[PDB]
């Protein structure tokens, strides 16, 4: 992923303010509410029967933290994205067989979460930068398929 | 296929946009043009620079059609027939572009309507924009 | 959104398919399971071997649902309400799987209709299957 | 990509019977008829207004032969599709900006055409082998998008 110098700082600055204990759960949670079929991959989390049940599900929130952490790592290695996610790529592609399109959906759901949380601060340019980040993250996770 | 709950969510949420229509439509367009430059090829003679009077006017048209779609959510094909002919037959917009604008509209709504953009409303809006996108990319004329 | 011409083509071609519908549904299923193994995870208790009585029996079910869809082409949501709840709400089938089955059905049709699978019939049947797929993957209750 | 010995062998036996002068045009022609937005990339080709005009278009026939010719290329190099399509991938992604889902669509359209020509000879096992090939080609063509 190629983030200009200005984009890199905007991305880092914003990420610095992200609540690392909530944003991942919000994003994983919205994915399961907006694209319900993705719940099939998380039946072991328990009650996901309604939007509120999903958003308030403890396993959704906990797993959300791990997910956000992976995005954080990507941000610290935009230079080596596909390498950084090599291990997660085998898990999601060879073991779970998550269709690559779902990776793009989670990235975009994350972007909706940042806009929701930061409002007017998540300007069009900052969004443009983040789209590159999540697009690279998604591609790096799908790599094993290619 | 929108559930009765989706229609209620879409009407409630979109209804809050109101007079912000042109502004929000224009911001979605700008977000789309900056985040996915490939979309710009569909607007050659357009001044796409930030603050463009052309983008602002175009955004108001986009936003008002959506308002009209929300009004005729129970009969979108007929209501959007002309806009479908425009995009599907005349402009031949690749379907991928609709997902990009749709996503840009959801981002815009979220950035401006924190209280209204709940997971459930987010869901209904996505479904609604996807439905509008399908109609606009279909040739049923 | 199917145009008047699509509806005519679909009724004419499915009418052609005729008594061979159940058979074609089974073959579509077999083609899907072989070409896209992941789809098998949805049928954990079936004997998915070539020619199994279960796949053939299930194929007849799919085909009859399609035949019913063809007959209520103007109000598919209503007619497919039960199957929609089954696929979208209960089983949570990823929509990509519907594109796979649809493709396998078109492949199957092409293989058995060298005289009737014209480009227009192909185009119409593809839109019909895409429509039926959207209905079955949308939770509109 | 993968393709077992039986698969690689079956694919070959069938390709040997494919007419290189017409199958490509038919695949491209059907892509334009079934997914009309694709016609936006061929305005210089002439009349594409009806299915008869499309399937009869001389430019569609000629261009389709080159398309088929690239697939024939991929088959001769199943172990290096990415390398084989490097030049086409730069053309389609960086110059033309053809959305990658369309590569998947033309690939499946070609499969339908093959089934149309071979009939019962296009068995589920033969199809399965060919889905691996067209998926390889499409992923290879979208490489510059990664
Ligand atoms: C797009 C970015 C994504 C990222 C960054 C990501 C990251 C992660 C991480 C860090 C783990 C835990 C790895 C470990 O246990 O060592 C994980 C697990 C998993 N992911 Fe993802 N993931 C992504 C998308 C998806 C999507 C879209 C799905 C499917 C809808 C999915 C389904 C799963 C499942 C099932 C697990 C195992 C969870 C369990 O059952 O305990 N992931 N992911
Ligand atoms: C939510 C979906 C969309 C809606 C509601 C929408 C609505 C409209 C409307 C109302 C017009 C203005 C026509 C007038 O002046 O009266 C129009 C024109 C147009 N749209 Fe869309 N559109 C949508 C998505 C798209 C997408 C995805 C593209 C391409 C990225 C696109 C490209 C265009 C173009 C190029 C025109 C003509 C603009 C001009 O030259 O003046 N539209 N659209
Ligand atoms: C045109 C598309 C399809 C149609 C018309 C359709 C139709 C049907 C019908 C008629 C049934 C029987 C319902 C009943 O017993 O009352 C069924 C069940 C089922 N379908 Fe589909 N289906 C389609 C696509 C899919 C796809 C893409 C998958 C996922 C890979 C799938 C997975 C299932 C499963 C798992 C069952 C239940 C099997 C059982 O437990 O007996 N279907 N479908
Ligand atoms: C997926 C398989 C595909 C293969 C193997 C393929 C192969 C080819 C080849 C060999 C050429 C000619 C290269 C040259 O001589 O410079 C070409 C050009 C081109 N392709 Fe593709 N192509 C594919 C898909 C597509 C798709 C899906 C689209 C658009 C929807 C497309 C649009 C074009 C255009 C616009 C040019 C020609 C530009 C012109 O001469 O005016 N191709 N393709
Ligand atoms: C660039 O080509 C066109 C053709 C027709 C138009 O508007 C008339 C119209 C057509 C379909 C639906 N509503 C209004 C527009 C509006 O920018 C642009
Ligand atoms: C209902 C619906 C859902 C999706 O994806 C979530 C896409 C299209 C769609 O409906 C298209 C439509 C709407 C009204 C009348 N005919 C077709
Ligand atoms: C008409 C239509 C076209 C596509 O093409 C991808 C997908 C879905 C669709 O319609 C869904 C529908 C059908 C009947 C009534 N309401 C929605």
């Amino acid at each position: 992923v190629h983030l200009t110098p200005e984009e890199k700082s905007a991305v880092t600055a914003l990420w610095g303010k992200v609540n690392v204990d909530e944003v991942g759960g919000e994003a994983l949670g919205r994915l399961l509410v907006v694209y319900p079929w993705t719940q099939r991959f998380f039946e072991s989390f328990g009650d996901l029967s309604t939007p509120d049940a999903v958003m308030g599900n403890p396993k959704v929130k906990a797993h959300g933290k791990k997910v956000l952490g992976a995005f954080s790592d990507g941000l610290a290695h935009l230079d080596n994205l596909k390498g950084t996610f090599a291990t997660l790529s085998e898990l999601h592609c060879d073991k779970l067989h998550v269709d690559p399109e779902n990776f793009r959906l989670l990235g975009n759901v994350l972007v909706c979460v940042l806009a929701h949380h930061f409002g007017k601060e998540f300007t069009p340019p900052v969004q443009a930068a983040y789209q590159k980040v999540v697009a690279g993250v998604a591609n790096a996770l799908a790599h094993k398929y290619h | 296929v929108l559930s009765p709950a989706d229609k209620t969510n879409v009407k409630a949420a979109w209804g809050k946009v109101g007079a912000h229509a042109g502004e929000y439509g224009a911001e979605a367009l700008e977000r789309m043009f900056l985040s996915f430059p490939t979309t710009k090829t569909y607007f050659p003679h357009f001044d796409l620079s930030h603050g463009s009077a052309q983008v602002k006017g175009h955004g108001k048209k986009v936003a008002d059609a959506l308002t009209n779609a929300v009004a005729h959510v129970d009969d979108m094909p007929n209501a959007l027939s002309a806009l479908s002919d425009l995009h599907a037959h005349k402009l031949r917009v690749d379907p991928v572009n609709f997902k990009l604008l749709s996503h840009c509209l959801l981002v815009t709504l979220a950035a401006h309507l924190p209280a209204e953009f709940t997971p459930a409303v987010h869901a209904s809006l996505d479904k609604f924009l996807a439905s509008v996108s399908t109609v606009l990319t279909s040739k049923y004329r």
